[PDB]
RNA sequence: CUUUAAUGUUUGAUGUUCUAACGUUGACCCGUAAUCCGGGUUGCGGACAGUGUCUGGUGGGUAGUUUGACUGGGGCGGUCUCCUCCUAAAGAGUAACGGAGGAGCACGAAGGUUGGCUAAUCCUGGUCGGACAUCAGGAGGUUAGUGCAAUGGCAUAAGCCAGCUUGACUGCGAGCGUGACGGCGCGAGCAGGUGCGAAAGCAGGUCAUAGUGAUCCGGUGGUUCUGAAUGGAAGGGCCAUC
RNA sequence: AAUUCCUUGUCGGGUAAGUUCCGACCUGCACGAAUGGCGUAAUGAUGGCCAGGCUGUCUCCACCCGAGACUCAGUGAAAUUGAACUCGCUGUGAAGAUGCAGUGUACCCGCGGCAAGACGGAAAGACCCCGUGAACCUUUACUAUAGCUUGACACUGAACA
RNA sequence: GUUUAUUAAAAACACAGCACUGUGCAAACACGAAAGUGGACGUAUACGGUGUGACGCCUGCCCGGUGCCGGAAGGUUAAU
RNA sequence: UGUAACGGGGCUAAACCAUGCACCGAAGCUGCGGCAGCGACGCUUAUGCGUUGUUGGGUAGGGGAGCGUUCUGUAAGCCUG
RNA sequence: AGGACCGAACCGACUAAUGUUGAAAAAUUAGCGGAUGACUUGUGGCUGGGGGUGAAAGGCCAAUCAAACCGGGAGAUAGCU
RNA sequence: UUUUGUAUAAUGGGUCAGCGACUUAUAUUCUGUAGCAAGGUUAACCGAAUAGGGGAGCCGAAGGGAAACCGAGUCUUAACU
RNA sequence: CCAUAGGUUAAUGAGGCGAACCGGGGGAACUGAAACAUCUAAGUACCCCGAGGAAAAGAAAUCAACCGAGAUUCCCCCAG
């Protein structure tokens, strides 16, 4: 009689969470090959003993402690592995 | 899905083949690439054949 | 009476030395031109059954 | 194996391999089993008489497992490398 | 050899007639004291029909069943997988029929490498020429660009030109990330062989994140791995692939 | 209109007054010609409307006759039922209280009556939803199939063209 | 006239009548694995099915779809 | 439906604000006594004995230990007119 | 003459009231329809369950019918109480 | 009892007495216990017989690999740091 | 026409019942598959026919594997 029923919502979608972030923090001893940061861009940049992956993933090429540091004229954030 | 699939047969006599795709409308000419043949352990020209 | 073996699991799993089960990976039967060769190369070798799903296997394969 | 209506693991996963009929008629032999025969000679019929390998068996290897303390003629059987060295060191005579 | 005239049989098709199969819910006789049945004489039909097996069609006449879930009650409507942002509370993750947008590809170069270059817009002047083509200078300084959505990146350019090319390699892979699992991802380095570069070096697809589908069954090529007495083979297995 | 949503359509009639009725109009949401159209005498335990007579239908009930109800004697059930020493109110609270809190009121026990409550009794709600329930029915749902039909071979042969 | 025995007697069913259509007789059809039987001891002025529903005036257009009927040149097509 | 918007009576403080000392008030804590679990430590363990701490709400559920019943052996025994 | 008329038997069942643990697992009372016909009734017979029969309501088939009853498969199954 | 949650005006029960629901068989895994121990164990059957015999067989002391096959290693691979 | 069909006599036998087991002819569905149609249930239940104290089967056109065994039936393994 009266239940003016109706509507919808074109906005139901979303994607899965990719679990990005910093996996190993500073002063944190890692093995060689350990993923430090997963990220889209180069929000961070690779310093000493640190490689950049295909997806801008920062992994350790050697063993030692993680060092976050800011260098360069653009004040970019570099991640390096100190020797250990 | 216009990009059909083909195979790149070794010209070394082996039946080894890489599989790949191409647009046969815009690229009518055959694809020929020099690829590694793990049987002969050499780089040999492969040629386009049908995926069959 | 005897327990009957699930014959599919007997065709899919093999018991190892310490009691674990080896199995073939999935995803290596077709649709293979779009898959990276690294992926396939890490899918050819047999893998061990994980600790979580190892109980259902033992229930299906009582006779090893 | 019922996981709800989810495809169970034994059907998610592919079949592999086949079954060898020859493996059922092959056998492996300890070195410690070599003393359990009589006559100091080791054949298939000797091992079957000693109730070691079984009747339907037609092939047998001798494997470095255990140890033997006696000279034993081995005849018509495969022998591993370590079993050949241990038998020949213990006085054996591998032949055909 | 091209094209057949004769003869005959192997023979099909189409008629043509026949009778002997078969049919007769035609007549008459007998069993018989009987409108069944059988036998007999006979007439008509006649190899048709009709029955059996096989086979194509039709077939709710009958039978067995199926006909999804979420859902501010059910239905109708909308949705169902993947990607991007917010909600999301400065690690990760986090729901609603919450707010907004996209994907189900493309590229044999739009990949690799070497070398070089650096935008948008506006201002002034200038043949056709115009708000807006091309040209020169100046401001500006990435407000542009990125094959496509958004976000994050990008000048050492990941953006734009040209040269050479196929690393859009094969076997592996320490070690980590992520998931209940299946699984997904990153990966230095090792062996082989290769491309560019003088060289150091770089390259195991594309700036990244969507561009997808388990198993079974079956197909194709390769491989002696197996091969039900033996030798092969079929089939199967493994590798690649659909 | 047995069909008209809007609609108590509009006009007229009948009535003091008529969403019904009758007659017209046609703007037929969404009549219509053998799933028949329009009429139609008679008939109808048929539907709707009106009038006369009639009357306790009513205004508004009154009295009377009888059968019970009531009392005595005799026989003698039933549904139901956790236990009961079984009040009202306002509030609280599984959200509508005999039973909790606060307060008020109330000597104990019957009999005749009424039926507001005991979410009273009766019937594992028939509505609604659910169930990877059932049944029946339908069809251009799926898969089959009886049946009907086609042809091949057999029972089935001879001649001539 | 009939009907829901036990909440529905009606405008529902039936009806005489009408029309379409099938059926040539061993009829169609129906019950039956079949033999047989009904139709019918009847023979198209008969039988079956379907729709309509006395009577009166009437019953208009559409064959595209779905069915049915008829066709047989061509295409396609089974067992063999 | 009946005061019915302090729980009521009633209160001009028996209300509110500030400060302070008292007291009441729980199955909390302490005291006295008793049981059990788990750990220490030591004995010379009867593998449990002192001391010692500490623990002891509980559904689904998991673990441990028991009572009693009927029947068989012990039992042609023992109790019982 | 008449599926003619009024109206008892007979057949039926329109309305109201009672009753509804009834007198009665569908009746009584007062009225009601047909009543020479497509009537009604007695006795005997036939049709059987996916079947019958049906002036057709999914009606009836022993107080049971969108597929009777009884026995069996059978302790069907029950993600439900 | 079911529940987020019941004095609930949600379910069930009038009461008493009696009956009334996690069993049984065979396989398999784990724990405990007992026996033997790199061995352990027999089934059918025989046997007058819960003995003894019977070791057919089963599990275990070796695994890897799809497999052939190799073997304390093996597979992968042309070959593995 | 013989004949045959048919008729009649006579003799012998059968017929029916019954618990299970047995062989054969037919032959389900619920259920399970978390639906269901292949499949399962299950050649089960059930119906029918026939026999005996047991029946059935049975004396290799069999297995095996180049060595060999030597009818049938039953039990334990092989082996889930
Ligand atoms: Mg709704
Ligand atoms: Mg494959
Ligand atoms: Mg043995
Ligand atoms: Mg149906
Ligand atoms: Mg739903
Ligand atoms: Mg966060
Ligand atoms: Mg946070
Ligand atoms: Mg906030
Ligand atoms: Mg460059
Ligand atoms: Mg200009
Ligand atoms: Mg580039
Ligand atoms: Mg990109
Ligand atoms: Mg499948
Ligand atoms: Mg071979
Ligand atoms: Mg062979
Ligand atoms: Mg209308
Ligand atoms: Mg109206
Ligand atoms: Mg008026
Ligand atoms: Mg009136
Ligand atoms: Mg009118
Ligand atoms: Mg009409
Ligand atoms: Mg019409
Ligand atoms: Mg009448
Ligand atoms: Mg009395
Ligand atoms: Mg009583
Ligand atoms: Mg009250
Ligand atoms: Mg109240
Ligand atoms: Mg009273
Ligand atoms: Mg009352
Ligand atoms: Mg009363
Ligand atoms: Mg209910
Ligand atoms: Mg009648
Ligand atoms: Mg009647
Ligand atoms: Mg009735
Ligand atoms: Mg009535
Ligand atoms: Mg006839
Ligand atoms: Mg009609
Ligand atoms: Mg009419
Ligand atoms: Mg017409
Ligand atoms: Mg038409
Ligand atoms: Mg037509
Ligand atoms: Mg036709
Ligand atoms: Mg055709
Ligand atoms: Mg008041
Ligand atoms: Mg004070
Ligand atoms: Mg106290
Ligand atoms: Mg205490
Ligand atoms: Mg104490
Ligand atoms: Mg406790
Ligand atoms: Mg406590
Ligand atoms: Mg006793
Ligand atoms: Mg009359
Ligand atoms: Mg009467
Ligand atoms: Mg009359
Ligand atoms: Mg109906
Ligand atoms: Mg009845
Ligand atoms: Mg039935
Ligand atoms: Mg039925
Ligand atoms: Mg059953
Ligand atoms: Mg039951
Ligand atoms: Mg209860
Ligand atoms: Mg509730
Ligand atoms: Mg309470
Ligand atoms: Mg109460
Ligand atoms: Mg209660
Ligand atoms: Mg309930
Ligand atoms: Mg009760
Ligand atoms: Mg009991
Ligand atoms: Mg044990
Ligand atoms: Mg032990
Ligand atoms: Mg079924
Ligand atoms: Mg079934
Ligand atoms: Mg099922
Ligand atoms: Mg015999």
């Amino acid at each position: 009689a009266h239940k003016k029923a109706g509507g919808s919502t074109r906005n139901g979608r979303d994607s899965e969470a990719k679990r990005l972030g910093v996996k190993r923090f500073g002063g944190e001893s890692v093995l060689a090959g350990s993923i430090i940061v997963r990220q889209r861009g180069t929000k961070f940049h690779a310093g000493a003993n640190v490689g950049c992956g295909r997806d801008h993933t920062l992994f350790a090429k050697a063993d030692g402690k993680v060092k976050f540091e800011v260098k360069g004229p653009k004040n970019r954030k570099f991640i390096s592995i100190e020797a250990e | 899905g216009i990009r059909e699939k083909i195979k790149l047969v070794s010209s070394a006599g082996t039946g080894h083949f890489y599989t790949t795709t191409k647009n046969k409308r815009t690229k009518p000419e055959k694809l020929e690439l020099k690829k590694f043949d793990p049987v002969v352990r050499q780089h040999v020209i492969y040629k386009e054949a049908k995926i069959k | 009476p005897k327990i009957k073996t699930v014959r599919g699991a007997a065709k899919r799993f093999k018991k190892t030395g310490k009691g674990g089960f080896k199995h073939k990976h999935a995803n290596l039967r077709h649709i293979l031109t779009k898959k990276a060769t690294k992926r396939k190369r890490h899918l050819r070798p047999k893998a061990m059954v994980s600790k979580g799903d190892l109980g259902l296997v033992i229930a299906c394969l009582p006779y090893a | 194996g019922f996981e709800g209506g989810q495809m169970p693991l034994y059907r998610r996963l592919p079949k592999f391999g086949f079954t060898s009929r020859k493996a059922a008629i092959t056998a492996e032999i300890r070195l410690s089993d070599l003393a359990k025969v009589e006559g100091g000679v080791v054949d298939l019929n000797t091992l079957k008489a000693a109730n070691i390998i079984g009747i339907q068996i037609e092939f047998a290897k001798v494997i470095l497992a255990g140890e033997v303390t006696t000279p034993v003629t081995v005849r018509g059987l495969r022998v591993t490398k370590g079993a050949r060295a241990a038998i020949e060191a213990a006085g054996g005579k591998i032949e055909e």
